[PDB]
């Protein structure tokens, strides 16, 4: 009970996991999120571009 | 994957993209399509590389020890109380959030250097060395040969020389929901005592020993131990570390300048 | 009828207004509330005394000079003596709470300067002295604000305050990572910050841990002409916000 | 599997059992409960601590001999210096509560003796001189048990304590009007009322007004023979219930 | 003809046995039975906890 998932391109690759602690897996490295609205405009108050930050 | 370029042509407006208020906190999210014209720039390059999980998964000596083959009165054998501050490279890393949760991939590189004598007819055979690990709490050996090496519960590894380094896999044992990287606190409610992270440190002793002296002939080997965080999880970025490091048991520094320094504040010859 | 500067605040008997602000940070985004059934461990009922205790507590102020390095506040602790949250603070083992930090300083159109309002969660601090470990009156002092210095701090017990580094062995110029706002006289008036409950467990005592400092650090030094009114101090306002409390007991610190 | 006797109270971190009792007496029929905004006038919000303050407080006990005339204890102050709830009390100018008594005291299938067990509310006392008014201390001193005595008061500023008359003027043997239970050593081992707030108005101080006392007083002397156990002590344990407050402020009285 | 399995988790692993005694085979530790009632409440008089033992 296998699983494909596509490699590091410009095809895919199979895998199994041998052992039962999920800890022995590997490194999922096929991860890809990401939130800059956290450390970027953590106001409150949503920012216009074109707009003035006073008015 | 990163945005790719828009096409920008000349304006005339009211609109001011070039111009906020930075007292606000919240970074620009201006391009450059605004405050000039720019092409079309369909943009293929991919992030992948920054992923918190890259930037940490890679194989790095956090310590090492040493122990003869010989010695009379047991004391041939060495410990090392876990923990990932008496290194500079990593402890740096894992210091760029306050707190991160991980799986741990560790690897033992095992060396064996012999050291000079008089000894003659040395025909030494293969050596096997044994490192145990011991949770905080329990029974840690005294001489290189005392009862406790028999790691009943304890795990353990033998190993012998010449083959590929051993390695094993450990679950985030934290006791929180998260590792902590820092501690604004103290250990006791009287905050008398110990100040700063070195109170939530507290990981268990690594015990290593040769399992067979070898030859009559002095013997010294030396164990390397290699982290590589796994499946790992980041909050709260901090500024790299500034100054150099001083203690492993706390933050101490001694003050240092914010950069180098270079002639003008014009002067392009930086340094 | 509005400006982006204008602002009304409200908690408890207490009630804020701004005539000159950017906008009102929030944390990490994360707007405080009461820890879900889903992520406790203390299985004892929570004490949610609410009005008495999240409400505008106001610290003592501080005077701003031309040289003035910078000052700040740890924080769990700075309220261990303000009212009923104080109080709940000292009757219980564990405890969580979010924030809303108003920072206020006034000059007038002719004085200038620059302050950085920032929030550091666990902002560890470094000795002077690299043998020892710093004495807890020189990293907090309750409600009274401790000192940055313009140099090298020195010996025994006290804190490597060399404001260059915030005590902190970093770059002061990065603080900006955690949760942040700038004074500048010139636009500016107050700063408002929303830090929630950020740690690594559910809950945690009071008196023990200080999750988070607040630092108020002048990159741009005060000025004014001669004639000028020449005290301009700076105070700090903050109020506890969905304080929960557990474990309760006979009140102290061991 | 149960017996009458057999009872189970639990509020907070606070449990109280009773292997022998007779019911549970419930004020005047009607049980405690939060102000309605149909009969409340403070118009701020009020603080509703909750399990921090609804709990169980166990004064300092007393010790009943064969002279022993009686005890009394003024309420709304009495849990004045108990925890959280004297806290919310000293920081508050308006309050309100409901009240769970028990009081305990335990003897052999040897020893004789009754006690009544009252809730006097609005219990004002006379002075033991018809010129003046009794001082404070005279009147309550907080968890400390007051006494009546088997005989007239005397002087100076005093209270009336002579029992016959309660120190209010009446027939001692008529305070069963109010809500009560008796402990009778031969078939008993605790009482327990549950009085609910009673007041001609919706809140009040809680320093400057007692509406009511508890009162000790035993009808039926207590006696042994001799090399029966000689230390007979009596503990009263009491819980608020539903308490409201209003008007925060800075802390004290006056 | 082998088997998937879940993992210890906060995906599973696939597994075959290669060997013909069932005693070569690994510890089973996807187990997690349990009976206290043996151990305590070993009473052939069920107790209700708001009951006295005795009435
Ligand atoms: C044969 C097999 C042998 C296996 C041996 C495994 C040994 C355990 C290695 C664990 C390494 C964890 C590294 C995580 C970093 C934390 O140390 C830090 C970092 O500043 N602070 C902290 O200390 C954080 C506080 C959390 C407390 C956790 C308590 C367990």
């Amino acid at each position: 009970g296998a699983q494909v998932s596509t490699q590091k391109t410009g095809i895919h690759y199979t895998n199994i996991n041998y052992y039962k602690d999920a800890a022995s897996n590997s490194a999922n490295r096929q991860d890809f999120t990401q939130d800059p609205g956290k450390f970027t405009e953590p106001v409150k108050d949503i920012m216009v571009k074109s707009m003035p930050a006073l008015n | 994957r990163v945005a790719d370029t828009v096409g920008s042509g000349p304006v005339n407006s009211e609109s001011i993209p070039a111009l906020t208020a930075a007292e606000t906190g919240h970074t620009s999210q201006v391009v450059p399509s605004d405050t000039m014209q720019t092409r079309h720039v369909k943009n293929y390059h991919s992030r992948s590389e920054s992923t918190v999980e890259n930037f940490l998964c890679r194989s790095a000596c956090v310590f090492y020890t040493t122990y003869k083959n010989h010695d009379s009165d047991g004391d041939n054998f060495a410990y090392w109380v876990i923990n990932a501050r008496q290194v500079a490279q990593l402890r740096r890393k894992l210091e760029m959030f306050t707190y991160a949760r991980f799986d741990l991939e560790l690897t033992f590189v095992i060396t064996s250097t012999q050291e000079q004598s008089t000894t003659q007819g040395q025909d030494t055979p293969v050596l096997t060395h044994q490192i145990m690990y011991v949770p905080p709490g329990g029974p840690v050996p005294t001489k290189v040969n005392s009862y406790s090496w028999q790691t009943s519960t304890n795990p353990s590894v033998f190993w012998t020389e010449g083959n590929a380094p051993p390695r094993m896999s450990i679950p985030f044992i934290g006791i929180g929901n998260a590792y902590s990287m820092f501690y604004d606190g103290w250990a006791r409610f009287d905050k008398q005592g110990t100040y700063g992270i070195s109170t939530l440190n507290s990981m268990g002793t690594l015990y290593m020993r040769h399992v067979n002296g070898g030859g009559p002939g002095p013997i010294v080997s030396t164990v390397r131990i290699y982290f590589k965080p796994k499946h790992v999880k980041t909050w709260v970025p901090r500024p790299p570390r500034l100054c150099q490091y001083k203690k492993a048991g706390n933050v101490n520094f001694i003050p240092t300048s914010v950069t180098e320094g270079r002639t003008d504040i014009t002067t392009m010859k930086t340094t | 009828g509005y400006s982006d500067r204008v602002r009304s605040i409200t908690l408890g008997n207490s009630t804020i207004t701004t005539q000159e602000c950017a906008n009102v940070v929030v944390g990490y985004g994360v707007w405080p509330a009461y820890l879900k059934d889903e992520e406790a461990t203390a299985e004892d009922q929570p004490t949610q005394p609410d009005v008495a205790t999240c409400r505008f507590y106001t610290l003592e102020s501080v005077m701003w000079q031309q040289g003035s390095p910078g000052w700040w506040w740890k924080f769990p602790d700075a309220l261990s003596n303000m009212g009923l949250f104080g109080q709940n603070m000292q009757y219980h083992y564990l405890g969580r709470a979010g924030y809303t930090i108003h920072v206020q300083c006034n000059a007038s159109k002719f004085h200038q300067g620059c302050l950085l309002v920032v929030c550091v969660p666990e902002a560890e601090m470094g000795c002077a002295t690299l043998a020892n470990k710093p004495d807890p009156k020189s990293l907090s002092k309750g409600e009274i604000a401790s000192t940055f210095e313009s140099q090298n701090s020195t010996g025994e017990t006290a804190v490597q305050a060399n404001v260059i580094n915030a005590g902190m062995g970093v770059g002061v110029g990065n603080l900006t990572i955690f949760p942040h706002q700038w004074i500048n006289l010139r636009t500016n008036n107050s700063a408002t910050i929303v830090m929630p409950y950020i740690n690594s467990v559910p809950m945690d005592n009071m008196f023990r841990h200080n999750n988070f400092t607040l630092m108020v650090i002048p990159f741009a030094p005060l000025s004014y002409s001669a004639g000028a009114t020449t005290y301009v101090p700076i105070t700090v306002t903050v109020a506890p916000m969905c304080a929960e409390y557990n474990g309760l007991r006979l009140a102290g610190k061991q």
